[PDB]
RNA sequence: CAGCCUAGGUAUUGAUACCGAAGCUGUUGCCUGGGAGAAGUUCCUGGCAGCAGAGGCUGAAUGUGCUUUAACGAACGCUCG
């Protein structure tokens, strides 16, 4: 899982744009591998977060966190850099045991990646419209 | 094996509290004092182990 | 956001095996939708639980749940009924301004979709692997 | 009501098994009458209760009552004996005045009769699936 | 199951009658959805109510509850109210267990309305004639 | 009262606006009903809210809640989308009791609608006249 | 705002009939202006109170109430004096800005009026139909 | 046996300081009670254990000793483990003659609790300074 | 306050058995954790106690605790006819 040039290709409504998130490096006090989108302000770039817990002592479970984040620009007219006004999160975190499978690991992964392509979890983000 | 000696009294003690009684349970507690311990009210099984 | 039968394709490490969730009812305890396995005994095991919390004072800042669990399970040579030996379970949530944008929420859902499908994340998850 | 043996058809999911339940007689200190299927195996026989209490002191309180039981065992290897390990129950109760008559006591079953037919309850019971 | 008009036909003694349930929603409190007959005095209607409870803890006992309620009043003289004098109740209790498959369920089910269609309840309750 | 796309036609001060609320969905905790005008940014929408409260054995009235909001966008000349300014509330309760009856209720209903259409109430809301 | 007769025509079920409230005096004790059947007694029956609360420490921000009181009653078989067995009621309360402009309130106005008029209100109240 | 929670005040020089003291048991052996703050860090909960004794053989007085613990909890240490630093012991012991008083107990109580609240051994306890 | 019960919760091989809280719902505060964007904060997840949303039936106090606060038979008021 070496990290490197990550390039989403068509992601959107209409399913057009793409997003290059380029290779900071990994927080080694607590490991975590990070991603970035180019560009210059670190307050206004789209970041991604992996990270990888094993089972401690205290859990004895395998976890997997992948977080995303995308702050709004709202630039203004002049008067300095845009700021920061809205900032849509999203967290994954995914849980196994030791004797955990690989097989229904990728499993659960095909599953929610699909239904996050669904229409039901379309309209639910989308358009906000509780399960009904 | 005195630290299982040790265990094997505490697993008496604790078999004592699951069964149930006071009188008997002071088994252990007379394998510590010295000496011929003698009651003065009606006591408790946890209270007779807690710290007993 | 209509509740009905999901047949999500494309599953798994090579992608060829299919799950069909049908709907269930909409729990009133909590607002929550759900969706399980088609049957019969796997609809009470499979679950995918789907909620919307709208703007409140805890919640500002909309909040959307997806919550995906799968339980392995397996028969004792000699016994009669399948006990869970182990239990997977996955849990996305997009939390979003209420000035949000529909576009941007999609993004979101979009970006989550290709990086789950990105090497990476299958090299972390299926493999249990920190990037590195 | 004479008891005989009840032939119940169109049964099941697509509605094409048979009952035949045989009277087993009435209880003498209950005071209820009792059917089951023939079988080889009295523990393995679907059973059917069904009492008419009377009306008691000074509220009368018309009653009914109707005990369905299903039984379902899985003989374990090495066991000659096939135990018991499933069991579905439904309980019907009826509650009318010392004044109710015919003509809405037929009107009360007809309507439970279809509404057990009915789409709602179907996916009720079939499927667990709360009425929202 | 969602909620909608539930139109049942065919019943009565004659089998020429029909009810029209319209929703009444569902408690937030019990979790039990309400459907009633559309009238002009909500304290005469025909209500019945439909319960589905979540699996409990280390017994876990799946259950379904339906309660079928008929009012009928009788408009005093010199009272300008209908006070309701007479009320028709029915309980229905389906009990599952956590293995249940809707084979089963469905099996019950449909026992349960030939039953209840058998001229066996008919004389039992249209008449309150004990069965023997 | 099934969900659907109200189309309400002439309102305003001279009556030429038309008003298209698209069935949002139904919020169990409390059941409520909600519309909402099409648009994508949550906080920037006219919305509606119905609850149908039945008679608690607290309260024993069945109670009609009618809630109205309709913001103000004040989009700014560029730097962001635009904010919440003003925020008009509107909120109906009607109250009856369990005998009640639907020509009282609808006599109600058309009073409140015709009495809202009075030159009275006319310049009590939109003047902000004291009745005088 | 000015006080006096007032003819609402077309109201209720069919819209066929007509009420005439003729004007009473305002409260000074919280000025509230009254109005009531065109009489005899019937004007200490039905009564329509409207109140406009100006801004404040608490109001900022004005309150406009509109309360709607009917009672109905009836006459026992051998009593004279008719009493109250009965009483509907309802109120409407527009919490508007100060900033606030008439052209909003009007419409504001208008879209209660014709939403009490649309279907869903009107099967809502009369029915008592939740919206399912 | 001491099961009641203490609510202190006016701690430290500022005397703005409350702190609470809930029974965590009593020790079974030498009649000694425990009481601690509402925390679950050994630096953030203070101590207070009382004890009393009665003459068996070894002594013929009473013996009330009480020892308070007030850790010095420290916040940044590296991680979110607020360990400590200080130790603050507090310990007093008493002595009683068998034929003394519940007077002549109140009256060293009392005596101690003026002496600890004047500016006597405050100066002493606090700023360490010997008797001038 | 005491008791009585149940409407419900319960389980049960059906029959039978415990309780009346049940139960969940939300809300007040106590609120830690675990993980972590990296945060001039938002997200993942968690527990504790309290409040409000089951019900009535019967008797006891009219400021509160309890120990001679009592029992018998007539008269009086005082309800009835």
């Amino acid at each position: 899982a070496k990290l490197e040039t990550v390039t989403l290709g068509n992601i959107g409504k209409d399913g057009k744009q793409t997003l290059v998130l380029n290779p900071r490096g990994v927080n080694p006090t607590n490991g975590v591998a990070s991603l970035s989108q180019a560009g210059a302000v670190p307050a206004l770039e789209k970041r991604v977060t992996v990270s990888v817990s094993q089972p401690s002592r205290n859990r004895k479970n395998y976890k997997v966190q992948v977080k995303i984040q995308n702050p709004t620009a709202c630039t203004a007219n002049g008067s300095c850099d845009p700021s920061v006004t809205r900032q849509a999160y999203a967290d994954v975190t995914f849980s196994f045991t030791q004797y955990s499978t690989d097989e229904e690991r990728a499993f659960v992964r095909t599953e929610l990646a699909a239904l996050l392509a669904s229409p039901l979890l379309i309209d639910a983000i989308d358009q906000l419209n509780p399960a009904y | 094996k005195y630290l299982g000696l040790l265990l094997r009294r505490l697993r008496e003690g604790y078999r004592a509290v699951k069964r149930g009684d006071l009188r008997a349970l002071r088994r252990v507690i007379q394998s510590y004092h010295n000496g011929k311990w003698k009651p003065a009210t009606a006591g408790n099984l946890w209270l007779e182990f807690r710290y007993g």
